């Protein structure tokens, strides 16, 4: 947490409102939004391949 | 074995030595602590009014406050160290020859940070203390904490090292390939809300610190832009 | 075009016109940011025991809290400028008749915080400080950051503004059509838990201030709906 | 944030309980919970009709 | 009725149990605030260097810190009363004859929290204040803030009661049935990480607070697993 | 909030990843994940049942 606060935030949606506007500020959350889905992305898929190589190099080394 | 294994090997590796180069400073340092917060507080010192010294409200401040320097004295020593540890480690996936001119880079991005500081040191710690210590209204004694007076002297280190490296980024992105002077002026209305944002992840939950921090990032950005087309 | 596209379009101009008169009142009184200050600190200096005067622990205090004072006096000097572009934004959408009652409505809702930050500057102020400055523990010192009293008084001038409010928005309401004694007297374990819940929002996150600020609330309240029966 | 502590939730779980006791109490979270479920249903509608009014409105002028 | 709200009610009796035990205690001692604040500043008055006293930043510190500490005080006096009550709550369900030993732990574990307490405030303060009140730099005046000193005393006696439980839980847990010093010695690593977690959620937002706290549970795991051996 | 930093996050990673290498953390990750996991289903289970004996107790009574 890097010291988020209520009215920090709240000042964020007021400027960008003001210097975006309302067809501007609507794409720019739209596209921050589709940068959390690709850190999501990432993450699903390193977090299921790395454990695809942990388990599986393990128990193959096994049998 | 396979990669996503020895990656986080060859990071662990790189975390030891930096993690052991930020202890070796430290430890050569840790004897002089008291030495280095006097030339730190040296700038105070030499403006602060007559009667008005330096005060520790906190218990273990008077020891914790210069050991506390000193950690944070040997991080900016050993960036050098940091820095050349996360390129070797992401080296591998520059085979494309730019690992060639980034080398430089780093290296003159370093004594960017280090100009910066010593500008605020040497050019502004005088000048805004001179101010901001003989401003106080009437009845009121300046005895700044030395607890707070480290917080204050090092987002100042921090601000000024970035703030020197923002120009000369935009410049050299702007000089051979990456953007053009057209392009970062219709960008110009996001950074000042990008501003926002990254000065309210940096600054305390107060919303005049982040309306201060953020207008000069937008003014570094102003700047490095009108110098792109120089070129 | 269509909505929910005009209706930022509509905030948009209705932000402005709050920031520029938030900007603007600012400005004026820029100048006079220790006078300000002098006023507010006038309660505390009269009543600060002998030897004892304020202080500033903060590098930056001298001159950024009066800075703060003034912008957060602009606040409140345009919260009806503020709560009339609010209205204004809204008001499309209360043409069922509701916008002639909640015109002066909003108006008497402006002078009952300003009475209460009067009767708190007054009458409390005066009184808080002349107990709470004498009376600390032998050995120890009141010396009283200039930064840590405008957060007390801003607080306080907080309470005391919401807390004139509450008990003539509960008879209101509980006079004309919205509610009746006996409905608000029924839902008292839930205002309770709700003062918590509120006062945890707005207080520090420490649990005697939480504790201590719950209790006025639902005190207000419980006066509130003795009030009302008097109707 | 609005100044989130540990001591602070546990009051009100600790308040809660003991004066709303367990027979409101869970009427309570369960009202709770449906105003956040309505703050969520108003923030996937806005979300999409927000959306639904940029990129149409604009392609149909390129049509 | 049936079970998940009986066990409510019965969990609401004991919680408001422990609430009048708290209240009852805490009246008592609210007449003495500034006796037991003198008690628990005399450590420091005693070894703070001469010219230097102890000061209130705060407006409301010289009243709310003493009625703090006092507060925090009735917690761990009405602690018996506390863990008697989660026992009771939970006593049901240890009737598989384990209740009969965890009588005398629970009883054992509370003069042990006390002794530590004992320990720190007899043995540690002296030393500790001794040393850290006279180590400031050079124009640096101690003054050592009241409500940053309760802060201070509050988790050094948290610190120490929870350090003296520590080693006492290993051999106990290592003694009967439970653990074996090898699979302590085996879990080595992960105790590592699991006090820097650990401190991440009981000190401040600060790395060297965390880092610094830490450490000594790392300490008290490795003497209680040394101990283990000589059973 | 249990006082949560970025700098204290960071140094868990950092001194997780340096004890306990690139083979026992990401098990330490999966096993500290599963008590969540746990901790969701008993809420799951909890919030489910309270509801059941509130509910279904009274309107039992009513017929």
């Amino acid at each position: 947490m890097f010291d988020i606060g209520f009215s920090e935030l709240l000042l964020v949606f007021i400027i960008g409102l003001v210097v975006l506007g309302p067809q501007r500020l609507p794409v720019a959350v739209k596209t921050v939004a589709g940068w959390i889905r690709a850190l999501r992305s990432l993450a699903t898929t390193v977090q299921n391949e790395l454990t695809q190589e942990l388990k599986l190099q393990e128990f193959q080394d096994s049998l | 074995t396979q990669p996503l294994i020895t990656h986080l090997i060859e990071l662990r590796k790189r975390l030891l030595n930096c993690i052991i180069a930020v202890i070796v400073i430290f430890l050569c340092l840790v004897y002089f602590a008291n030495d280095i917060y006097h030339l730190v507080s040296a700038p105070l010192i030499k403006q602060l009014p007559q009667g008005s010294t330096m005060i520790a409200t906190d218990v273990a401040s008077p020891f914790f406050t210069p050991i506390k320097l000193t950690f944070m004295v040997s991080l900016i020593l050993s960036a050098p160290v940091i820095l050349y540890q996360v390129w070797a480690f992401i080296a591998p996936a520059l085979y494309k020859h730019e690992r060639r001119l980034v080398v430089p880079l780093l290296v003159s991005s370093s004594l960017l940070f280090y100009i910066g500081m010593a500008f605020a040191y040497f050019v502004v710690f005088p000048l805004a203390f001179g101010f901001l210590a003989n401003t106080a209204p009437e009845g009121v004694q300046v005895s700044t904490d030395i607890a707070s007076y480290l917080s204050f002297v090092m987002a100042l280190f921090m601000a000024f090292g970035v703030s020197f490296e923002v120009p000369v980024a935009i410049v050299l992105l702007c000089w051979m390939g990456i953007t053009s002077p057209e392009d970062l002026r219709k960008k110009r209305p996001y950074v000042l809300v990008g501003a926002f944002v990254v000065g309210m992840l940096l600054t305390p939950p107060d919303v005049f610190s982040q309306t201060l921090l953020a207008i000069p990032m937008y003014c570094l950005f102003e700047i490095g832009v009108f110098f792109s087309r120089f070129y």
